[PDB]
């Protein structure tokens, strides 16, 4: 059912003159260059790029915006601790301690919630959340879109 | 903005909700101007928020992620063949929309060539900014609606720092609510300190490579890491083997 | 030991090996007797080594879990109707001997009653010395066979107490190789270190609870934790929920 | 395909009459008590019971025997960095730093050599390795048994 080969299909089907037209994409056919997932030369060519994101944070937070912060728990790339140790420095206070959530009768993956800010992990799923756990993903959103915290039992 | 409809997309299930795209001309100067893809929650959902989804890379595309492989209403039929309905997709709930950016990543583009090589988080966020403005000025029904930006990776960047303009920047038109974000860059030196623990917690790397990544990298950028950072990142990289970084515990694409 | 052979389990497809059990007294006076299952590598891999295999617990049975569910040569069908070949059966490989231990586990028994509550590693370790001699002598043509012991769980403390009784043993009939631990006791200390962290850092508890649980525990051992410890884990516990901690990313039994 | 309650039906198949019989167990029918996958009252009268293995570890290590440890990496009860901060307490030296191991073309886990000691992950697998990654675990079996260390390519 899980298929790694998705970006595959994507550039192909994005490619296809007939799905181009659909999408009003490249009306001109000016685009001499063939559509691809990601840009290297943007991707390899990035200039500013703050380290901190805190302050921005601080500062919503302050301005009373939700904020919800997820992680899939099995992504490598930026995982879970990272995200666990970041919202850390934010200081805040916790107004529930980490819990499971669950999706029925499963555990979706685990919550906590801080005094400005909601943080949920998503059992078992890699960096695209939305592409691993499609049906918890889709709890999540609901709840941050209710401004909800996820739900135990 | 009724131009932006599509009606059909090719191999594309019959749905009960609406879908635009188009392009929105961020600087008129420079010629860089934004693709968009909005997909609607449908009748029973509405009136739903206006969600904004921003894929990272920095490079990476929306509509290629977060529309094709994630939370978007379909999946693409291998080879690009056709389409399928997500039935857990994010726009049975909300009104989904996918931005490619910056210019020139995905279908959007820039007029001026070196636009590419000058990429960075500000003009990336106020080029988004721009759009969005002249975004509602199309999409007026909208204007008023409870709004949120979420994204992932490099997008821990993008959101908040979008957010910030947007909420800073006192337009009345947006109902900004709030944002979330997903597997992101929050924090350089903190993030770094995670990576590391998480990897040497996941088996992936070595004692001695665990120990060389928390010196040649704690004073880095994600996005730009010393010499020593790539360095000691290069070897765990061959300790990691041949895995998909993304989801440790499941396969990689043979194709 | 001819006596020991099995001809067919109920419910159990036809092989291409032998399989032997029954048991051996380890002490005559206490009434102790210990229960075996012998599952013998084919033909074509003979003569192959003599591998001991044993569970943890204390107290589990390493021919229900290790034999049923594990390396054995079979897997039991729901509502234990049948067998079902274990297609990556150790047996495959090498002549696999699977103890039930100690006396009171599985099948084993002892004949002091009080046996039962006064359990430990030196009298298991000494008792699986016995046998071992004892089965040795009822299938002497497995004497001077290579012999491993290998485990896992709390068979991180059997494997290695009773290699090195065999060892120091002299025993010229068994010639020990080697042992194999897996998911093993080794260390108390460093093993508490390390289990936490990696809970940390699998989102299974809290900041403040895996603060607690080093503060707790570290001067423990894993089998006699103080109280300080275990109300500290039975709050990890609570975090924890409803997944299987055995297998993180795997369901739950629902019967 | 996987089956989280096979111990409901092993404790089924060996409360059969007829199996205990081709077992040669329970001879007399004198066990008055219904046979378990463990017993609860040993599991909670334990005795003696060391802190540490590490010194048998030194002994059977200088005696010359081979020594493997395995871990499956998504065990929670005793963990992968439980037994990797356990090993590294022996101090030994690397004969091959930690590298990913290959079952045809997939990494099966990771692997280091040090001088006296072979410790071996299992990518996936929870706390019963033979159960969850049975395919791997069998490599495992067959390049201990050969005194190989575990492939890579
Ligand atoms: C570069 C900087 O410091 N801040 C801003 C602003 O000055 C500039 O007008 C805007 C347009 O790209 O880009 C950024
Ligand atoms: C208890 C101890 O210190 N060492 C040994 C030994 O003294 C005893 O003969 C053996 C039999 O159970 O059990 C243990």
């Amino acid at each position: 059912s899980y298929d790694p080969c998705t970006e595959r299909y994507s550039t192909a089907y994005y490619n296809r003159r007939d799905v181009q037209m659909a999408l009003h994409a490249n009306v001109t056919g000016a685009m001499n260059y063939t559509w691809a997932t990601c840009s290297d030369t943007i991707n390899t060519h990035w200039h500013d790029a703050p380290r901190s994101m805190l302050p921005i944070y601080r500062e919503l937070i302050a301005a009373g915006l939700r904020i919800w912060v997820f992680s899939g728990d099995t992504d490598a790339v930026v995982p879970l601790t990272a995200t666990r140790y970041s919202i850390g420095a934010l200081g805040l206070p916790t107004t529930t301690s980490w819990y499971p959530w669950y999706d029925d009768q499963e555990v979706g993956g685990w919550s906590q919630v801080y005094k400005g800010l909601t943080l949920v992990s998503v059992r078992g799923a890699g960096h695209e959340v939305p592409l691993h756990r499609p049906r918890q993903a889709l709890v999540l959103f609901q709840y941050f879109l209710q401004g909800k915290p996820m739900p135990g039992q | 903005h009724a131009a932006d409809r599509i009606a059909r997309l090719p191999g594309q299930p019959a749905v009960d909700f609406d879908m635009y795209s188009g392009y929105i001309t961020v600087d008129e100067g420079a010629g860089r101007s934004l693709f968009y893809l909005l997909q609607e929650a449908p009748e029973d959902a509405q009136p739903a928020p206006l969600v904004l989804w921003l894929n990272g890379g920095p490079g990476c595309s929306s509509v290629a992620y977060g529309a094709s492989e994630e939370l978007g209403a379909f999946r693409v039929k291998p080879r690009g063949a056709g389409l399928v309905l997500n039935e857990y997709r994010w726009n049975k709930v909300a009104n989904v929309l996918f931005l490619d950016s910056p210019a020139g990543v995905g279908f959007s583009y820039t007029n001026t060539s070196s636009d590419i090589y000058t990429s960075g988080d500000n003009r990336t966020a106020h080029d988004s900014y721009a759009f969005l403005a002249k975004w509602f000025e199309r999409f007026p029904h909208y204007k008023y609606r409870d709004f949120y930006i979420a994204g992932e990776s490099y997008a821990g960047h993008y959101v908040p720092e979008l957010s910030q303009l947007v909420h800073r920047s006192k337009n009345p038109v947006i109902n900004l609510k709030g944002f979330m974000v997903g597997n992101g860059l929050i924090d350089d030196y903190h993030d770094y300190v995670g990576t590391f623990e998480f990897w040497w917690n996941h088996g992936i790397v070595s004692d001695d490579t665990y120990r060389r990544l928390k010196e040649a990298c704690l004073h880095d950028s994600f996005i730009h890491p010393s010499p020593a950072c790539d360095a000691a990142t290069d070897v765990a990289t061959a300790e990691q083997g041949n895995i998909d970084m993304y989801s440790l515990y499941t396969p990689v694409c043979n194709i």
